[PDB]
Parts: C-alpha cells; sequence; structure tokens
C-alpha cells in the first residue's frame, strides 16, 4: 500500500495473507469469506508470462495477523489448502479480467476477535454502493512505493468513473471490473502496489452497518502514478460463479 | 526477514 | 451469518479512525 496509514488491531479481521512455504515469502493477500472459503485474485496463483503456478502445496494461509513478519504466537491461525479453484475464463493472456480465485482450506478456522468474514454482496448492495465518488478501503502487506511495512497498511479511496478508468490505459477494460484512486487534481494520493494483490478492497453499508467485499486488488500500471488507477475485480459481477463452486464444492 | 513459522506447518 | 461485523469495532459500537471518511463520501 502507497500513501496508507497503519491499520489498528482487528480493524480488518477478514484480511488473510498467502505465504509461500519455501522461500518463506509474502506472496498476497486473501480474504476470509466463510470458515472454510478464502477470495483471492487469480493472478496471484497462476499467471504463465512470469511462470508463476503455484498448487494448493506450495501455499500456507495466515489468518488473524498485524505485523507482516512476525510469527504472531496465540493470535494468528496458520491454514493449509485442501483445494483452489482458478475462474474459467480468467484472462491472463490479455487483461486479467476475471481476477478471482477461491481457497477451501483443510479445516475450518475458529473465529476471534482477530479473524471475522467479511460480507459478499447481493445486487441491492452493489448496486446502491458502487457508484463514482464512494470510497472503499484497501488494505495489504504490499510495497510502500513503487520499502515494505512492519505491520498491515490501510487505505481509502473513491472508485472512479468508467470512462475515466478507460481513458486513462491502454489495457482493454472490461465490466468484470472498476478502478479506483484519486485523480491527479484532487490532491490526495494512494494505491494498492506489489504484494497487495489478492486483497479485499471493502466498503461499509450505511444501511445495515456491515461490511461487504465489492473488490479484489488485481491491477495497476506501476503503484500510485498521477492519471493511473488501481483496479479491482468486480467480485459481485463473479458471485453466481462464487456460489456455484461453494454449494458445489 | 520473516520469523520461522512453527514446523507442523511446512509439509 | 455474523459477516461484516468486527469483534473490537461494530460488536463493541466503536469506531475505527477513517471509517468516518467511507460513510461521508455516500
Ligand atoms: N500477474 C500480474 C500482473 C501483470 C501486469 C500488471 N500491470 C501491467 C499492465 F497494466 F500493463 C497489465 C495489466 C493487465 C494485464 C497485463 N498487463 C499487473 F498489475 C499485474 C498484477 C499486479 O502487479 N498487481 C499489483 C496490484 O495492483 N497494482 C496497483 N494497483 N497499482
Amino acid at each position: 500500500i502507497v500513501e496508507g496509514s497503519d491499520a489498528e488491531i482487528g480493524m480488518s479481521p477478514w484480511q488473510v495473507m498467502l505465504f509461500r512455504k519455501s522461500p518463506q515469502e509474502l506472496l498476497c493477500g486473501a480474504s476470509l469469506i466463510s470458515d472454510r472459503w478464502v477470495l483471492t485474485a487469480a493472478h496471484c496463483l497462476l499467471y504463465p508470462p512470469w511462470d508463476k503456478n503455484f498448487t494448493e502445496n506450495d501455499l500456507l494461509v495466515r489468518i488473524g495477523k498485524h505485523s507482516r513478519t512476525r510469527y504472531e504466537r496465540n493470535i494468528e491461525k496458520i491454514s493449509m489448502l485442501e483445494k483452489i479453484y482458478i475462474h474459467p475464463r480468467y484472462n491472463w493472456r490479455e487483461n486479467l479480467d476475471r481476477d478471482i480465485a477461491l481457497m477451501k482450506l483443510k479445516k475450518p478456522v475458529a473465529f476471534s476477535d482477530y479473524i471475522h468474514p467479511v460480507c459478499l454482496p447481493d445486487r441491492e448492495t452493489a448496486a446502491s454502493l458502487l457508484q463514482a465518488g464512494y470510497k472503499g478501503r484497501v488494505t495489504g502487506w504490499g510495497n510502500l512505493k513503487e520499502g515494505q511495512p512492519s505491520v498491515l497498511q490501510v487505505v481509502n479511496l473513491p472508485i472512479v468513473e468508467r470512462p475515466v478508468c478507460k481513458d486513462s490505459t491502454r489495457i482493454r477494460i472490461t465490466d468484470n471490473m472498476f478502478c479506483a484512486g484519486y485523480k491527479p487534481d484532487e490532491g490526495k494520493r494512494g494505491d494498492a502496489c506489489e504484494g497487495d494483490s489478492g486483497g479485499p478492497f471493502v466498503m461499509k453499508s450505511p444501511f445495515n452497518n456491515r461490511w461487504y467485499q465489492m473488490g479484489i486488488v488485481s491491477w495497476g500500471e506501476g503503484c500510485d502514478r498521477d492519471g493511473k488507477y488501481g483496479f479491482y475485480t468486480h467480485v459481485f459481477r463473479l458471485k453466481k460463479w462464487i456460489q456455484k463452486v461453494i454449494d458445489q464444492f | 526477514d520473516f520469523e520461522e513459522i512453527p514446523e507442523e506447518y511446512l509439509q | 451469518a455474523d459477516c461484516g461485523l468486527r469483534p473490537l469495532f461494530e460488536k463493541k459500537s466503536l469506531e475505527d479512525k477513517t471509517e468516518r471518511e467511507l460513510l461521508e463520501s455516500y
């Protein structure tokens, strides 16, 4: 996260760290959506142009963390993966269209003060909240600039109008994406960056006071560049694929 | 950089 | 179920430091 701040303890209890077994390193963020399912970005697991192709046994999920590097004894839970599911039509070849993956944990995780699932939006929530100008929140242990934080970072960013998203890049934008960030005129900054991928873009419902995940940190060109924006996987748009995977497996 | 984790998990 | 309600915040009726910024934008 660039131009963010240290998160508060328990501020983002659905935040998951994707951790590589060997070498031991941070792979990506992710989010907890039930006691057994973790949501992340496909490019975190599979991206052939960089020879990236992780399997269940390459990874650990670490839930309930604050410190990036510390083993948070008695606080974090570490879990193994039973099964990874990548969206069938994930377009890694072109534009990271449908950049979404689900991960089933070997065993259910126990909820605590530090560990708690975020909600998935229904159609009404999405319609109501996904609007230009409305702000969401991104969290992660990623790079601080285009150098690494000791603690989970947080930043709040506005959803940007679609035409402005399109006109900022040469990449072909789809309905399965939205972009977020400040315009260069707005005089505030902030962006996700490397290491933040697969993390949650969340919004708090003013109707029922619940946090909902609207987006997944997906891609950008550099980090926090003027006139460039962060792109997020549009979660509600892919919800039928999510529901399908979950009640089928 | 990363503190080692208990080893239960490096399976 | 109990989704999106944080034990250390909503469940205690405590607000985090920048939460207000989001709601003001809606
Ligand atoms: N795997 C992968 C990958 C390849 C190219 C990228 N960017 C070049 C590109 F934009 F030109 C591009 C876009 C789409 C597809 C191909 N190339 C990219 F971001 C990623 C993922 C990644 O780094 N995510 C960091 C979080 O976003 N960063 C931010 N919000 N400022």
